[PDB]
């Protein structure tokens, strides 16, 4: 009944205070979460403990992908570590943080721990097509910004690039009025 | 203005190869020493490094050292005379001299350092060391080294090198490493055409010691050019001014802010120079990198 | 048992089993079990790794229901490596005084025949150490 | 390295903010103080320590050539180390930005809000000397054109002491005394530049628009654009006075106009000042974007009237992408499964009535649809 109503348009508390085409995002992503069909009971209760309920899964996924890893933790790619998560809540329906509550608290989550862990974070492989889903740019520009080397190293699936370094040619390139850090400090 | 088939200078400033020394405590000093990847480190009981090399400044950019065409030769002979009397030449003495009294010529091996010292032995000179204590902590501005006691007597040799036939000016540095125990040195590396890192070093008295490479440290006097568009970082004089961490040309030919492009222009410079009203330091930027690829010398031919 | 990787790097991933291995040891205070490595390579460790004399800890059942596991010599640690790096030259030097250090000197020439470290770490301490291995 | 953070304030500059902490350290000024912390980002092993620079103007990562995203790496460094409680320092910078205004001017972004490149003062920063001694900083707005007078005094801004002088606060302090003659600057009243003073500041100004702040200097751009010169504070509040009756006012003469200077017209033969200069301001929230908006909602009771006038207009698939925001390889599609009805790029194949029933029916979004003009 608290979904139903949430889903209609009205004030549900725990649940956020939404526009309506994101109220529908965080259903089709928490049945992606659990691998199944949308479950009502464990849904209200994850926004319960919002945001420290979805801080638990993260620390528990990174634990369990270090332990599980098959390559040198220096070898490690953002889709070894992160791949589930972060590429699963890219546009859900955009990349909006101000109402896109999933990709905003990642990002917070994962700003105060890139240097952490003798830079576990920010030394995190990266692709140049996974580059423009997250810079959402095209394969022009990234080929353009190895020419004048303002994002420092062509074949386009080769893991070349670190995760500190998108993160921060972000803040600096590609920042705009929706998607920008200003709304998760 | 066309480029010649035969046009080329010397240089005016030549270092010497850095050579490193191991002090011990009761004050005797041993040539340092390394392992073979080689790998290069303090010895345990060690208290600080000495590192010894010389400079002298020797006016080679006031004639071409070959140049088969003689209006191409009055037109650097103008270039040289107006550069020196409307601008002068304490701009690019203090930038190299810097470079000196700083430890920028021990690339990574500042790195780390508790504290390091620099004293200058000025050849034509009458007595009293020269003596740079404690920089990081001391010299870390241009105004840090104009309080010297001794800052401008120094810069005016480099000043009368330049602006003389004969100018000399031989500096004999000597640098204090303070390291912490068992400390990482880094001397400079042979070119091999292939982890697998072999040192270039010469033999004092009879053990191989490292050393940090003549034309190594000649290329950390010149790090000076910061005049070309953007200037975020200083750059190795030299034309199409190249960055190393990135594969990069800054000031390139498309640019139209090479040294190639500023010497067709070099007839248009002697007008600026020879009136009254003051330059713009947009077109001094672009005289202050022709003259310091003057002093770097080379082949400027063509066909 | 053989167990056969196949997903990578057998640098990384051999040695995360022998810190089973070690874990292994001190809640049952064994030291029968041994390790080898059949594919024993020039290029690398191998895809191999055998136990004579583990399949029930948490690490091996939970890296079985993944896709990538399928569950005469001697191999022996030779830390004499671990001492011909400068950083344990200098570990060598401070007993010896616990004396001119300066008469001491490097050996400018060594040659090292097919060490072959694992990377581990402790957990009594928050400290790394290697597995130099050879045959 | 250890720094204790001052008051903070969210409408203070970054050049505003490095002086403050360097007084409050006991520094000499700003120029020791970015000298010393290059000395502390080598010390930590970053990547760009080397091109930090110790000028206080340069200091924006707009300014970097290629610093930009070290510098943002160097700006979130020391934020979350120097200081006893962080700081915000990335709020206050001006980053660049892939957004791009009608027709072709870049923008840049600060925060919550993208500015028009064209409109950031690179010259000299005017400054209004009763802020800096009762607040004690500069503010961010004294950085772009157009913000002629203060919000809170209504002042003039300053730009010249009474020596002849300049006074940059960049260059000489927070404190509002000049460089040759040492004395506080003497001041140099209106109403229509105090109303977009109010109203770029982020207030309530009657009767402009209740809009955010990165649309707000969007219709100060496009208001330039319609008189073809300087921005004009006393048209520009007499314009939105007659809202929306004005616009519509002037998108009948410029029909008028340019019917009189039928079946082979294009869409840039009649509306190709209004409409392709009115696109991207900043972006096409339909919502916020109140001249789209209203374009859209004078030309969908006018499609069929005239004979399908406005409605058989030509257009390119170059120009179909601008308005239906896709690419020309969905276009190509679409002309292989032909949702949309007729390949060469640039030519006029396309009727403007079936694009934009096109947009109807395929290319919404929740921004930019038409249920906000109804
Ligand atoms: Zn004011
Ligand atoms: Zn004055």
């Amino acid at each position: 009944c608290t979904v139903s109503n949430w889903l209609a348009g009205h004030e549900s508390k725990p649940l956020p205070n939404l526009p309506k085409s994101y109220r529908w995002g965080l259903v089709h992503w928490w049945m992606g979460i659990k691998d199944s069909e949308f479950d009502h009971f464990s849904f209200v209760q994850f926004f319960s403990n919002w945001p420290r309920s979805f801080h638990s899964i993260i620390e528990d996924e990174v634990e369990f992908n270090l332990e599980h890893a098959v390559v040198s933790t220096s070898e490690l790619r953002l889709k070894d570590l992160l791949g589930r998560l972060f590429f699963g809540s890219i546009r859900l329906p955009e990349r909006n943080l101000q109402h896109n509550i999933i990709l905003g608290e990642l990002l917070c989550y994962l700003e105060n721990r890139l240097w952490q862990d003798k830079g576990l974070i920010a030394n995190l492989k990266m692709n140049a097509l996974e580059a423009t889903v997250m810079l959402n740019c095209s394969l022009d520009q990234i080929a353009s910004m190895v020419e004048q080397r303002i994002l420092k190293p062509l074949d386009v699936t080769d893991y070349l690039f670190h995760f500190g370094d998108i993160f921060c040619l972000w803040l600096a390139e590609f920042q705009s009025d929706e998607f920008n850090r200003s709304f998760y400090v | 203005m066309k480029l010649p088939t035969n046009l080329a200078y010397e240089r005016s400033i030549d270092p010497s190869d850095v050579c490193f020394f191991v002090v011990w405590p009761d004050d005797r000093k041993t040539p340092l020493t390394y392992n073979s990847v080689d790998f290069c480190h303090v010895p345990y009981g060690a208290s600080h490094i000495e590192c010894s090399f010389s400079v002298s400044f020797s006016s080679e950019l006031r004639q071409p050292y070959k140049c088969n065409s003689s209006k191409v030769k009055q037109t650097l002979v103008q270039l040289v005379e107006l550069y020196e009397t409307k601008i002068g030449w304490t701009e690019l003495a203090t930038r190299y001299l810097m470079n000196i009294c700083n430890g920028k010529w021990l690339w990574k091996n500042t790195r780390k350092a508790y504290c390091w010292n620099i004293v200058l032995t000025p050849w034509p000179w009458n007595g009293e060391k020269v003596g740079f204590e404690d920089i990081r902590t001391n010299y870390t501005s241009r105004q840090d080294f104009k309080n010297n006691k001794n800052w401008s007597a120094i810069v005016e040799m480099i000043k009368t090198a330049f602006s003389s036939t004969d100018g000399l000016a031989i500096f004999e540095v000597r640098a204090t490493l303070h390291l912490p125990t068992n400390a990482m040195v880094r001397p400079s590396q042979v070119f091999t055409e292939k982890n697998s890192r072999v040192f270039q070093s010469t033999t004092i008295d009879g053990e191989r010691s490292p050393i940090l490479g003549a034309f190594k440290t000649g290329a950390a006097i010149a790090t000076i050019d910061d005049w070309y568009p953007e200037a975020t970082e200083p750059l190795r004089v030299g034309r199409f001014g190249v960055h190393r961490e990135d594969v990069t040309c800054y000031r390139h030919p498309s640019t139209g802010k090479d040294f190639f492009s500023i010497l067709q222009q070099a007839e248009h410079y002697i007008e600026v120079l020879s009136a009254n009203k003051t330059p713009a330091q947009e077109t001094i930027n672009d005289m202050h990198f022709l003259m310091a690829n003057l002093i770097k010398g080379g082949m400027f031919q063509h066909k | 048992k053989t167990i056969t990787f196949l997903p990578c790097n057998n640098e990384s991933l051999a040695a995360k089993c022998l810190r089973v291995l070690h874990g292994f040891n001190y809640q049952y205070e064994t030291r029968n079990i041994g390790v080898s490595f059949p594919l024993w390579c020039d290029a690398t460790v191998g895809k191999k790794i055998s136990f004579v004399s583990l399949l029930k800890q948490h690490y091996f059942v939970q890296m079985e229901q993944l896709q990538y596991f399928h569950i005469y010599v001697s191999f022996r640690r030779c830390q004499s490596i671990d001492k011909l790096t400068a950083a344990g030259l200098a570990r060598k030097i401070r007993r010896l005084e616990k004396f001119d250090p300066s008469s001491f000197a490097q050996k400018e020439h060594t040659a090292i025949a097919h060490y072959h470290s694992l990377g581990e770490s402790s957990k009594q301490t928050n400290r790394n150490f290697r597995l130099n291995i050879r045959m | 390295m250890f720094l204790q953070r001052p008051k903070p304030y969210s409408d203070e500059s970054l050049e505003s903010f490095f002086i403050r902490v360097a007084n409050k350290n006991g520094y000499g000024d700003v120029h020791r103080f970015l000298e010393a912390t290059k000395r502390f980002l080598q010390d930590i092993d970053h990547n760009g320590y080397q091109t930090f620079p110790t000028d206080i103007t340069r200091i924006n990562p707009y300014s970097a050539k290629n610093s930009s995203s070290a510098r943002t790496a160097s700006f979130l460094k020391l934020a979350q180390l120097t200081f006893n409680e962080p700081p915000e320092l990335l709020g206050l910078a001006i980053n660049r930005t892939n957004m791009k205004y009608s027709p072709s001017t870049s923008a840049v972004v600060r925060g919550a809000e993208v500015f028009p490149r064209s409109l950031l003062r690179t010259h000299s920063i005017p400054c209004c000397p009763l802020c800096l001694r009762e607040n004690g900083y500069a503010s961010y707005l004294w950085h772009f054109q157009g913000y002629e007078y203060c919000h809170s005094h209504n002042v003039p801004l300053i730009t010249t002491c009474s020596c002849g002088k300049e006074f940059d606060y960049r260059v000489s302090g927070l404190k509002g005394i000049c460089c040759k003659c040492k004395e506080p600057i003497t001041l140099t009243g209106h109403e229509a530049a105090c109303t977009v003073s109010n109203w770029l500041a982020g207030h309530e100004s009657k009767p402009l628009p209740n809009l955010p702040k990165s649309y707000r200097w969007g219709l100060v751009h496009w208001w330039m654009g319609i008189k073809d010169s300087e921005f004009d504070h006393f048209s520009f509040v007499q314009f939105f006075s007659n809202w929306p009756r004005s616009f519509h006012s002037i998108i009948e003469d410029e029909v008028e106009f340019n019917l009189e200077h039928t079946s082979e017209l294009r869409l840039k033969d009649l509306l190709g000042r209004l409409f392709f200069g009115s696109i991207r301001l900043p972006e096409r929230n339909l919502q916020h974007n109140i001249i789209l908006g209203e374009l859209l909602c004078y030309l969908e009771n006018r499609l069929w009237q005239d004979k399908g006038l406005i409605a058989n207009l030509k257009m390119n698939a170059l120009e179909a992408t601008v308005m239906l925001n896709c690419s020309l390889d969905q276009i190509a599609s679409m002309v292989e499964q032909r949702i949309l009805k007729p390949l060469d790029v640039t030519d006029y194949l396309f009727h403007f009535g079936d694009i934009f029933c096109l947009w109807l029916a395929e290319f919404q979004s929740d921004e930019f649809n038409r249920s906000f003009y109804v």
